[PDB]
């Protein structure tokens, strides 16, 4: 379930953003679904609170990390 | 006294408060014994 | 057109009795 | 037991010998180091070119000079 | 030698700190409690179904106060598109004010929080229009979830627990619960989209004071 | 409190008891043997579950066995 | 109606001599599955991740609510 | 704003209901629910 | 009761703790011809004495890995007792004398099934009842 | 350096400000400087690019034995 | 010289310079949790008192309301009143659930408390000391402005 | 590999036939099987003897939509 | 159902789901004047301590000077003073004229504090009580426009 809400998803936010060439071009290798979805959908993520500022997804950016921490300490 | 000072930054600084963490702005952590072997190995030359 | 001040209040009292039939079932269930 | 332990550092030595015969050899045969101690600026150090098969020639990038 | 835990004296007597662990994941295994029987054993599983039912009928009934109450159902049924729902609202007496302002948002005087879980529009669409049809629909989840508390106290009553006759009628059951909790429950919401739901997506507003009057069809119950 | 049965499968090689860190089996004499022994398990209450008796016993599907039950403070290995 | 201690022993299908239910014997099924309160529960749970998947897989293609097309989050 | 308020109704109310149930009676909690796990049988 | 002197151990931090005081401790006993110097199960190095040695362990798991060390110092004479905080000494290791590897007479088949391991019934015939599948009275 | 004597750094002081936080290393360092990696297909830092994924294997495949 | 634990070499201690010194033992033995001839209401209050004192101190320079002077000094307050209405609950607590049968052994040293009376005596010790002491500092604090000037003569 | 290694054109890209076929089987007419409700001369899309699919022509208009999530282009 | 108390008919009271529920007995006898194993000082400090607490309530509310906001809590406080004087004057005057040769009956529960020696320790609980409760809620008011901020964010 990592692997059909990963799909699910990428698949869904390339025809949300419009971009449907993205998905059907750079989902049959491993790059792309490291490149175009792990790291391109995580720029608005992370940048929930910056030093410069801080945004209404501040609280997710806090909870995307709170669970590297108990993933870890698993 | 090492990882939970970086939770603390975290949270300060989603919390939008910037002057409440373990920064050079806020509360200054400075190494007091190690700027001042850097003041040492110059001075003597 | 949000809820008055008395109707958090009336919902407030309202449940107490699954608050305390709670209790009722939570220690004839033998805690 | 230490006669074991003696004779196994030789093989040893005679294996990072093999090893440092290589660095030598890469920057004797397959190096720019005549381009490079031209231009220690502009030319990058490479050894260990790549064979020209299954298409894994792109990683002989330009290293300056060509 | 403690008291804790009551339904294993195996565990009761342990000298460690592994008896505290060991009696919270083995305390909902009834089958391995010391001292139950097979016809005290069903009546544990149906009056700890009672008391889990009304745990779902109190989080409905907060899910439901808390949109009628913090959210904004009469804002959001009007643009149902171009604003946010809200869930709740916040109280973290610890937040900057960098936080109060980046969390004011959808149209909210206070912090409050986006919600993601979809019950606005299931409200929207099986026909309830006002913060005050969420307000005695949540009333009601608590009163709902009071009869289902009582009835499991109830059924721990020796005058009304059951017997293991009654808990092994497997076709009595099977009767009931496709005729009635999968057939009648199915009849009655296909009662409540035909009376209250389609009306009011068409714009005429069915309540409980208006149901019985006017009929659904024009050539209606005949 | 574990508790250590012994089945008829016993071969009497004294191998479980040399293997106990505590003391719990013995040999006692019997007949379905050529040693004439099997053991037994009296010092139960001292059985710290280590299973160090069943990785010594011979007899394939072994002949003892240790289940691991409700555990105390000397099945436990607490010397605080 | 019908018995369904009588459906598990049931070995006559129309003057033949099957074993069961397709051919299978099923005999004693009735009491396995009566008794055992873990085979009703594993039967219950299949039969509800079943129907939890198939929520996922059709209210997403085939969504009932007004407007949840269009509530890319939701 | 600089402050947590509330537009709804009863806003007094989580005024003092996030200070109770999240910081002030759990402590009250843990000590009764401390008080019959390690409490002794005779 | 018990007696002895102790060996010349300049103390420890493994050795007796509150439960030593409290619940209970064991002591081993041995008499050795020699001035030797063996290892402690309480972590270092000690020189037992010439006479009745005493050495007061805190488990039982600790006396028996002692009495597989004197073993090997050829000294196979120690008792191991258990001492109550009341001063109820019992004598517990070996307890008829004899050791539990060599077989003697008068001990009893305790804790042993006359059946085949592979044979124990179904944890579905002891449901409900006090019984584990391992104690099972048929055969 | 350039012809005034002002350094522009290769990220431009960005520990002091960034690194007291871990999700500035998540963001401002792991995040931020593997945009040379992640981008390195069809160039010449092309094995890098599936050295950094088959790296990532081999952690998760080491979970199976651990 | 490092002796084995009271010439017991099988007691699980060692009889070291920090423990078994003569200095560290009469500092340690005279310390209130140990001193001889002491109520245990006496032993709680002064071990009390010495941590309201102390406890004020990291929340009125480095808390949450440092930036003010007024409302710094109710912050660390506030602190260790709470620090110590739930420690002081934690030994009522403590008291009530460990002297059920084994009074922390009935059969010694370094925890000389064991009676129940002598911990319910203790507990009113520590309420009424750590919070003595954390208003004697709340005085102190915020009559700090009124405190520098009579330490330093400007009262004339 | 063969994305690193600059050819993307030698990427084994398997066409999933079987799952075109289904939604060609439905009524999607992007890929061009052309049979069993994607012909409208057929005996399913007609339903000869009754010619009571009243449900299809809505259904028809909601799957060749391209702007839904019923039966995504695979 | 309601049977006779402990069994006895012939006592003047009633086995009662309010006098002898398992909860309503377990509240009761759980209250610091039954609770078991405290002694009588750690019994008063917390009887007075939950009385000095709210009895500065009704009057800096709708007492004499709740027009204005500082001399209100000054009004609060001086009537808690003088109930919890007044109070704790009347039962040291209680335990010096009831333990003269009848303690309570020397022959019983509901009033577990028999002695005279378990009552003037009693006397010296509900004084440190219901003064440190009535100064915790004279500091809570006085200070309540900072903590009105601090309980809304509005320190930052
Ligand atoms: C008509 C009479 C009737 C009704 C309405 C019920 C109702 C109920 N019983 Mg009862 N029961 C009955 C008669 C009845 N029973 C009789 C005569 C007996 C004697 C043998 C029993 C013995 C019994 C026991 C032992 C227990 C119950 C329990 C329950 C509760 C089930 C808990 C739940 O949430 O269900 C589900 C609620 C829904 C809204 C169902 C929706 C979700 C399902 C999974 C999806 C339905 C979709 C459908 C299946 C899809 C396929 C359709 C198909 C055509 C394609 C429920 C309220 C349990 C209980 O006590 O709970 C308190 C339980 O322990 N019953
Ligand atoms: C006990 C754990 C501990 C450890 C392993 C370290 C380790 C380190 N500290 Mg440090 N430190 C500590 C506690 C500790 N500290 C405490 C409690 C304080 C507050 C007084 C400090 C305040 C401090 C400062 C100001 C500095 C360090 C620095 C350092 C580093 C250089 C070594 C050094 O001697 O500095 C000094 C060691 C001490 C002052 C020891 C403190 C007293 C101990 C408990 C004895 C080093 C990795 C220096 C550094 O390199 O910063 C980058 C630096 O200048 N520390
Ligand atoms: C550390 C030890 C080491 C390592 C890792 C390598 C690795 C390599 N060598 Mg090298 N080599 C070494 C020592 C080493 N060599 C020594 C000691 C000598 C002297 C005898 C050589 C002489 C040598 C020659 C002549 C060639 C290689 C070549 C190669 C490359 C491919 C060889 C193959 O297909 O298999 C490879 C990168 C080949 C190459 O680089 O292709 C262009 C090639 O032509 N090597
Ligand atoms: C398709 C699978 C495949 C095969 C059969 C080869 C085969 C080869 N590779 Mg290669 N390679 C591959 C995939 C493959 N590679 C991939 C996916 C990468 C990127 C990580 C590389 C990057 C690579 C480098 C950098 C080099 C080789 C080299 C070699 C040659 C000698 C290897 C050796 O010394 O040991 C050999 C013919 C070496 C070579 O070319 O010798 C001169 C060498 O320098 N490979
Ligand atoms: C010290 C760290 C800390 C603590 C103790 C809390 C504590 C709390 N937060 Mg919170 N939060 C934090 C960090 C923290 N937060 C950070 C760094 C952010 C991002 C700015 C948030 C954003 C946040 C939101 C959006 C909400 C909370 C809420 C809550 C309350 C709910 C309890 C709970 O969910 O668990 C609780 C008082 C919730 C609340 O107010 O409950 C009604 C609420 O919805 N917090
Ligand atoms: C179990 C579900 C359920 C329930 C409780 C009802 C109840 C009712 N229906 Mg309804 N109905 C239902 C399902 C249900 N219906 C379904 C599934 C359909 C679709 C076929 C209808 C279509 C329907 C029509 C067309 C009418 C009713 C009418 C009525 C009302 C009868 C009038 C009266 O006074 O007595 C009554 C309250 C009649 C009415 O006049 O409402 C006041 C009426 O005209 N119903
Ligand atoms: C179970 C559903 C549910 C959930 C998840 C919540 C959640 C929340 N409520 Mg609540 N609430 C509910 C039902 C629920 N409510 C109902 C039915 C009422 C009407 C009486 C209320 C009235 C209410 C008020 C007045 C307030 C909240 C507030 C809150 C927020 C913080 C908690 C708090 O401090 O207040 C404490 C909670 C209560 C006083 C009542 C909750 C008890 C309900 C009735 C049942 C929950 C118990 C549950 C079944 C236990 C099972 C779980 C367990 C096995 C682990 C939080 C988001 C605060 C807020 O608005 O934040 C900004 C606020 O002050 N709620
Ligand atoms: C990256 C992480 C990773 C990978 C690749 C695998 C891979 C595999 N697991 Mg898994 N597993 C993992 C993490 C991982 N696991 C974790 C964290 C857990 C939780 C503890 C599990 C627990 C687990 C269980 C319980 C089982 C597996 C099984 C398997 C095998 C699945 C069958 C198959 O052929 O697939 C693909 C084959 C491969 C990926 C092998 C790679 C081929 C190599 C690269 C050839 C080249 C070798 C050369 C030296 C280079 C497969 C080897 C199942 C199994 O063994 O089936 C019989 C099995 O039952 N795994
Ligand atoms: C180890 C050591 C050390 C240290 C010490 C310390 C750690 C410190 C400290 C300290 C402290 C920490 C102190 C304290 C204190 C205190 C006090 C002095 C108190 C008080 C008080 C009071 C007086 C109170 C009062 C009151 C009351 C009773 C109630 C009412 C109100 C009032 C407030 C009035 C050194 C190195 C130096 C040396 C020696 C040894
Ligand atoms: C019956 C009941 C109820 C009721 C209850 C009540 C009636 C209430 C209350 C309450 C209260 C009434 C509480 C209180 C409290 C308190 C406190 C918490 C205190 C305190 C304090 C302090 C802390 C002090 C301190 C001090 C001192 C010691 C001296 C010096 C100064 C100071 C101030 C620092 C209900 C229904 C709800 C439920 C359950 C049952
Ligand atoms: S259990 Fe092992 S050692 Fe004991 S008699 Fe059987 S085979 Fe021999
Ligand atoms: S579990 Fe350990 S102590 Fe018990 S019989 Fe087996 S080896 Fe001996
Ligand atoms: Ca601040
Ligand atoms: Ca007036």
């Amino acid at each position: 379930l990592g692997w059909v809400t990963f799909y699910w998803h990428w698949k869904h936010l390339s025809i949300w953003q419009g971009n449907v060439a993205q998905f059907n071009e750079s989902s049959t290798y491993l790059m792309g679904w490291f490149r175009d979805y792990l790291w391109a959908n995580s720029a608005q993520l992370i940048n929930g609170y910056n030093p410069y500022g801080t945004n209404n997804l501040a609280v997710w950016a806090w909870m995307f990390l709170f669970g590297h921490l108990a993933w870890a300490v698993s | 006294h090492s990882f939970a000072m970086y939770c603390h930054n975290d949270t300060m600084r989603a919390f939008g408060r910037p002057q409440d963490m373990f920064s050079d702005t806020g509360i200054q952590l400075q190494p007091v014994f190690a700027q001042w072997l850097q003041h040492i190995h110059t001075m003597t030359i | 057109m949000s809820i008055s001040d008395t109707q958090v209040y009336i919902a407030l009292v309202v449940a107490l009795v699954p608050g305390f039939l709670a209790w009722r079932l939570a220690t004839e269930l033998y805690k | 037991i230490s006669r074991k332990i003696f004779a196994a550092h030789f093989g040893h030595l005679a294996v990072v010998f093999i090893w440092l015969s290589g660095m030598y050899f890469h920057g004797a045969r397959f190096s720019n180091f005549e381009a490079w101690m031209a231009n220690p600026t502009g030319i990058k150090p490479s050894a260990q070119v790549v064979w020209p098969i299954f298409g894994q020639e792109i990683l002989n990038g330009d290293m300056g000079g060509g | 030698a403690t008291k804790f835990p009551k339904f294993s004296q195996d565990l009761a007597n342990d000298p460690t700190t592994r008896r505290i662990f060991y009696a919270i994941a083995t305390a909902h295994d009834f089958e391995s409690h010391d001292g139950m029987t097979e016809e005290n054993l069903y009546q544990r599983i149906f009056a700890s179904h009672f008391g889990h039912l009304a745990i779902i009928f109190l989080w409905a009934s907060g899910i439901l106060f808390h949109v009628a109450w913090q959210g904004n159902f009469e804002v959001w049924i009007k643009d149902p598109v171009h604003v946010r729902p809200i869930a709740h609202a916040i109280w973290d007496a610890q937040f900057g004010p960098g936080a109060i302002k980046a969390f004011t948002q959808a149209g909210a005087r206070n912090p409050v929080d986006i919600c993601y879980s979809g019950v606005y529009h299931w409200w929207y669409t099986i026909g309830l229009r006002t913060n005050t049809e969420l307000y005695v629909g949540a009333l009601f989840l608590i009163l709902l979830a009071a009869v289902f508390l009582f009835a499991g106290w109830l059924h721990l009553q020796p005058r009304y627990r059951p017997n293991l006759g009654w808990f092994k009628n497997s076709e009595a059951r099977l009767n009931h619960h496709l005729a009635g909790l999968f057939g009648v429950s199915s009849l009655a919401w296909a009662g409540h989209l035909v009376h209250v739901a389609i009306p009011e997506s068409r714009g005429q507003h069915v309540g409980w004071d208006n149901f019985l009057s006017t009929p659904p069809h024009p050539a209606g119950l005949w | 409190s574990h508790t250590v049965k012994i089945y008829d499968t016993c071969i009497g090689c004294t191998q479980c008891v040399r293997a106990c860190p505590t003391d719990v089996l013995e040999m006692v004499p019997w007949d379905g043997c050529r040693a004439g022994q099997i053991a037994s398990s009296p010092r139960t209450e001292d059985c710290v579950g280590c299973k160090r008796c069943e990785t010594a016993c011979p007899t394939d599907f072994l002949s003892i066995r240790v289940y691991l039950g409700a555990e105390t403070t000397r099945s436990m290995g607490l010397a605080y | 109606g019908h018995s369904i201690k009588e459906m598990m022993d049931s070995k006559t299908f129309f003057g033949r001599k099957v074993e069961g239910p397709f051919n299978l014997p099923h005999q004693g099924l009735y009491e396995t599955v009566n008794n055992s309160l873990h085979f009703q529960l594993s039967l219950a749970l299949a039969c509800l991740g079943v129907a939890s998947s198939l929520t996922a897989q059709h209210m997403y293609s085939m969504p009932p609510y007004a407007f949840i097309a269009k509530d890319f989050t939701t | 704003m600089t402050q947590l308020t509330g537009d709804y109704a009863a806003s007094w109310l989580p005024w003092i209901m996030i200070p109770l149930v999240f910081y002030i009676l759990p402590f009250p909690v843990f000590a009764i629910l401390f008080l019959w796990i390690q409490k002794e049988a005779s | 009761t018990l007696s002895g002197q102790t060996p010349i151990f300049g103390g420890s931090t493994g050795g007796l703790l509150k439960k030593a005081e409290v619940e209970e401790k064991y002591a081993i006993t041995w008499t050795s011809p020699k001035e030797q110097v063996f290892e402690m199960p309480t972590g270092g190095a000690a020189i037992m004495r010439q006479g009745q040695n005493l050495l007061y362990l805190a488990r039982k798991e600790q006396c028996i890995a002692l009495g597989g060390q004197l073993r090997k110092f050829k000294i196979t004479d120690y008792k191991i007792y258990r001492i109550y905080p009341n001063g109820e000494t019992v004598y517990i290791h070996p307890a008829d004398g004899v050791f539990p590897e060599k077989v003697n007479q008068g001990r009893e088949k305790v804790r042993y099934n006359d059946r085949r391991i592979g044979q124990n019934p179904s944890p579905s015939k002891v449901k409900f009842s006090g019984i584990a599948t391992y104690d099972a009275p048929n055969s | 350096v350039g012809a005034d004597g002002v350094v522009t750094h290769i990220t431009g002081g960005n520990f002091a400000t960034s690194s007291i936080t871990n999700n500035g290393w998540l963001r401002d360092f792991l995040w931020a400087q593997s945009t040379q990696v992640i981008t390195s297909y069809n160039t010449s830092l092309s094995a890098y690019g599936l050295m950094f994924l088959g790296g990532h294997f081999i952690f998760g495949f080491s979970l199976m034995f651990l | 010289i490092i002796k084995p634990f009271k010439g017991d070499p099988c007691l699980g201690n060692l009889s070291t310079p920090i423990n078994d010194s003569p200095l560290a033992k009469a500092f340690i033995n005279n310390l209130p949790a140990y001193r001889k001839g002491l109520t245990p209401f006496m032993r709680g209050l002064e071990i009390g008192m010495a941590h309201g004192y102390f406890l004020v101190g990291p929340e009125v320079v480095i808390g949450p309301l440092r930036e003010s002077a007024h409302g710094a000094n109710l912050s660390g307050l506030i602190t260790a009143i709470y620090i110590a209405v739930s420690a002081c609950l934690g030994i009522s607590i403590f008291a009530i659930t460990t002297f059920q049968g084994n009074p922390k052994g009935s059969y010694d040293s370094l925890r000389p408390l064991r009676t129940r009376e002598e911990w319910s005596q203790l507990n009113g010790g520590i309420f009424l000391g750590a919070m003595g002491g954390a208003i004697f500092a709340y005085l102190l604090l915020e009559n700090f402005d009124a405190l520098d000037a009579i330490l330093r003569g400007a009262v004339n | 590999v063969e994305v690193a290694f600059g050819a993307a054109d030698k990427q084994i890209l398997i066409e999933p036939v079987f799952a075109q076929f289904i939604q060609s089987a439905n009524g999607k007419i992007l890929y061009g099987f052309h049979t069993l409700l994607s012909n409208p001369d057929s005996i399913a899309f007609t339903a000869w003897p009754n010619h009571a699919n009243v449900w299809l022509p809505g259904w028809l208009d909601a799957i060749n939509n391209g702007t839904n999530s019923l039966f995504l282009t695979i």
